[PDB]
């Protein structure tokens, strides 16, 4: 639902910063 | 998966951590 | 810095244009 | 890759799909 799709957009700019120079994949 | 973990209880930078490559 | 303040934005149409795809963010 | 692409000069959305999985 809509709260997931929210909460997915503020966790990839989370793993962007945390990751780093290593990068992430985001497969939901 | 992530979403499962971090979307229903905060997760912190070190859990989140744990999904980097 | 520009480059990450461009990475940070990349990430979240990135985010938004693969749906339940997905994508992968490498620097 | 996709900082060299699309941080220098503006991509479309079908450009970024490209980095897609
Ligand atoms: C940092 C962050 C974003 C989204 C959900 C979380 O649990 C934590
Ligand atoms: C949509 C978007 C964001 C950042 C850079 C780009 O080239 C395109
Ligand atoms: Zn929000
Ligand atoms: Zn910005």
């Amino acid at each position: 639902f809509v709260n997931q799709h929210l909460c997915g957009s503020h966790l990839v700019e989370a793993l962007y910063l945390v990751c780093g120079e290593r990068g992430f994949f985001y497969t939901p | 998966g992530i979403v499962e973990q971090c979307c229903t209880s905060i997760c912190s930078l070190y859990q989140l951590e744990n999904y980097c490559n």
